[PDB]
């Protein structure tokens, strides 16, 4: 139920195969960026750095939860449904 | 411990056990949930269930069951009920059920003794039954009778102010059809003094006494 | 407004206290019950709550909370929804007989106050929630309230004051923290005896989801005779902010326990020695006394002697008044062992809903087992300190606080007698 990890924009890249190594069975690459992560402070930052960088980018807004009505007595109620059963 | 909190079907305790309630018992019930808004009928689950007790003695996991479906409730919402209250027998007990106090204000006036002499009387130890199934003897804590202690509580009856001698009384009494005189065993009657009364000893005043006037 | 000890007859509320006269509607009528309820009733609410105010009477469940401004929390406007009167009658606190007296020898009292405070609060029923091991006070009780239906006295007309008023009694099936506000309302409800927060408080949405009003046997039994003698009558027994005639149970180590009615602000000592016939060996036997329930701190002779039998006098002792069950104990008592009892009794009668009961009261009485049989280093004492610290005010209800307060007051007098069990546990190795 923590919530900082979802503060501050990142930059992925796209993933590619991951193949078992004959020998041992390890997983192997020939992707460099495979682990590339970036953080940002903002939006525009990213789409800045990867315009820069020469990257094609597909944004993904940010997801806030909404605000939320609750009340300790709509557990107890005398005609309507939240009366609830589990103390 | 003996208090599990968990139920594994048995013979004995099944959901095809043989319980039911009697056309007597459903009218108790009938009342019981009038005594009630009409849309909270979940409110009997207490007072049925040990009604359903007292028919049967205990309490096994159809009980629960059936009690349920009378009043159209989960089963679940009942089991909590039974393991919460321990009022609430889940395993068969003795004709006479026996609740030893043994808190301090009990304790303090030498409530051990009365535990030791039962557990001898009956041949049990401080959690079991008799062979006969006719006794169970439990501790338990303050049943509100602090002041004329010792004292054990048989089957929805008090016997309070008591001794040795007067438990033995009791239990040679319980062993040959008897059911005693709940109260003290000593010469007072209730929580009254034991030399005499100190507090209304005159006659009370009567009707109109003390009035404010304008009412 | 001094020497508040001695309390005459003609002043005793309660009279038959020892079941000398017949507890039925015939003694009641005949010892003044039932007498002008209809005025009683005909005059608004708002002055049987100014009878409860001018009276200072405060509650005797343990907490001590005036009445009137409790009932005139519950004295506004219906939204549509059926206001409840919940009587508290599980009195499980270790030293209580008071309202099991009262409910089976002079139950009439109780349910005119059923009525009144009824009345008062606007309410439509009287929910008693009795104890479950009280089965003959309870049938005692419904006796009294078929008597009361058959005169007329509640029901359609009651007393004949277009007021319609019943009374249902309620069993409880054996929980000690069903004699709270809230878990007492669960209880009625159908569920666990699992205490609610507040806010919400009772009367906004209690229960049914309706507003309710909590109170104990001895209120309510006590507020018609104060509506009908004056509260001023009853202002004039005790001190200033505590008033009233009060019950007193006396239990413990002592040749003469007893119930009794007394004026508050009385001295222990006499309110002891007077009644009861003192303590067994006499007052220099005496090792320490618990003024309260098994919810309130000790206190040792010391302070025993010259302390009042009120709220804030004992609040200045740094213990409490609570149901005033006088529990009293001898030189001849492992003090500790009987603490580690109620500590015991505290850890079988919690709910477990809240973590630091659930956990920290089992905790505390396995450090109480070990403290009395001293397999402990004296350094422990204050982490048992800094545990029901811990407990006292991070609670849902108050058994936390009753678990937390006994410990705290045999460790702030007798902090040597735990250090020399050590001691001694060491030297035995
Ligand atoms: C664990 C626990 C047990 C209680 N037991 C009782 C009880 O047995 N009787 C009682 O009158 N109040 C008891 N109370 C106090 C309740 O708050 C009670 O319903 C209320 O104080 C009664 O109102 P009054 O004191 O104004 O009369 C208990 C409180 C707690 C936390
Ligand atoms: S303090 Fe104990 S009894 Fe009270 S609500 Fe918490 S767990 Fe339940
Ligand atoms: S301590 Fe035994 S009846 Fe109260």
């Amino acid at each position: 139920s923590g919530v900082n990890n979802t503060k501050k924009w990142k930059m992925e890249f796209d993933t590619r195969e991951r193949w078992e190594n004959p020998l041992m069975g390890w997983a192997s690459t020939a992707d460099p960026l495979s682990n590339m992560v970036l953080t940002f402070s903002a939006k525009e930052d990213a789409i800045a750095f990867a315009e820069k960088n020469g990257w094609s980018y597909d944004v993904e807004e940010k997801k806030v939860p909404k605000p939320k009505s609750k009340s300790y007595g709509a557990n107890f109620s005398w005609n309507k449904r939240t009366r609830v059963s589990t103390k | 411990g003996g208090a599990l909190f968990v139920h594994r079907d048995t013979p004995e305790n099944n959901p095809d056990t043989p319980f039911d309630f009697t056309p007597e018992n459903y009218k108790r019930i009938e009342a019981i949930v009038k005594n009630y808004p009409e849309g909270h009928q979940a409110a009997a689950v207490l007072p049925v269930l040990d009604l359903a007790q007292r028919q049967n003695g205990w309490l096994p996991i159809s009980a629960m069951n059936k009690v349920a479906e009378v009043l159209q409730v989960p089963p679940m919402r009942v089991y909590e009920v039974a393991t919460f209250y321990t009022m609430y027998n889940r395993k068969p007990v003795g004709k006479y059920h026996i609740q030893v106090c043994t808190t301090t204000p009990c304790m303090l006036r030498d409530s051990d003794s009365i535990l030791e002499t039962l557990q001898r009387k009956l041949g049990i130890k401080v959690g079991e039954t008799t062979p006969d199934k006719l006794f169970t003897l439990i501790e338990v804590e303050c049943l509100g009778a602090c002041v004329n202690a010792p004292m054990v509580q048989i089957n929805d009856n008090y016997y309070e102010d008591l001794t040795p001698k007067d438990i033995e009384e009791i239990i040679d009494e319980l062993k040959a059809g008897k059911v005693p005189k709940p109260g003290p065993r000593s010469g007072r009657f209730c929580c009254e003094p034991a030399g005499g009364l100190t507090s209304l000893t005159e006659p009370p005043k009567g009707p109109g006494f003390g009035v404010q006037a304008g009412l | 407004k001094t020497s508040f000890g001695s309390l005459k007859d003609e002043d005793r509320i309660f009279t038959n206290l020892y079941g000398r006269h017949d507890w039925r509607l015939k003694g009641a009528l005949r010892r003044g019950d039932w007498y002008k309820t209809k005025e009683i009733l005909l005059k608004g609410p708002d002055w049987i709550l100014g009878e409860m105010k001018t009276s200072g009477l405060r509650g005797r469940g343990g907490a001590g909370f005036p009445t009137g401004l409790k009932w005139s929390f519950m004295n506004k406007p219906s939204d549509g929804r059926p206001k409840y009167l919940v009587v508290n009658a599980d009195e499980g606190e270790p030293g209580t007989c008071k309202d099991r007296e009262i409910m089976r020898h002079d139950p009439h009292k109780l349910v005119e106050g059923c009525l009144v405070g009824g009345r008062a609060m606007g309410a439509r029923a009287a929910y008693i929630y009795i104890r479950g091991e009280f089965y003959n006070e309870a049938s005692n009780l419904q006796v009294a309230i078929r008597e009361a239906y058959e005169a007329g006295l509640i029901g359609k007309n009651a007393c004949g004051s277009d007021y319609d008023f019943d009374v249902f009694v309620v069993r409880g099936a054996g929980a000690y923290i069903c004699g709270e506000e809230t878990a007492l309302i669960e209880s009625i409800e159908g569920k666990q005896g699992k205490p609610r927060l507040k806010p919400p408080f009772p009367a906004d949405v209690g229960v049914f989801g309706c507003p309710t009003t909590v109170a104990n046997v001895e209120t309510v039994a006590v507020s018609p005779t104060i509506c009908r003698r004056g509260g001023t009558w009853f202002a004039g027994f005790g001190r200033e902010r505590n008033s009233g005639t009060k019950l007193f149970n006396i239990s413990g180590h002592v040749n003469h326990p007893c119930t009794v009615e007394e004026e508050m602000s009385v001295p222990l000592k006499e309110l002891i020695e007077k009644h009861a016939g003192g303590v067994t060996g006499g007052w220099d036997n005496l090792l320490a006394v618990i003024p309260g329930g098994s919810s309130t701190p000790l206190i040792p002779k010391s302070v025993c002697e010259t302390v009042l039998m009120d709220f804030d006098a004992l609040v200045q002792a740094q213990t409490g008044l609570g149901t005033a069950a006088v529990i009293v104990m001898d030189r001849s008592t492992d003090i500790v062992k009987a603490i580690a009892r109620l500590i015991e009794f505290y850890k079988h009668e919690s709910c477990g809903q809240c973590t630091p009961c659930r956990e920290g009261v089992d905790w505390m009485n396995k450090v109480m087992a070990r403290f009395v049989k001293g397999d402990a280093r004296p350094a422990e004492i204050d982490s048992l300190w800094e545990i029901s610290k811990q407990i006292e005010g991070h609670t849902i209800c108050a058994l936390g606080d009753g678990a937390a307060w006994p410990v705290q007051g045999l460790i702030r007098h007798f902090r040597p007698e735990l250090e020399d069990r050590m001691q001694r546990f060491a030297q035995q190795h």
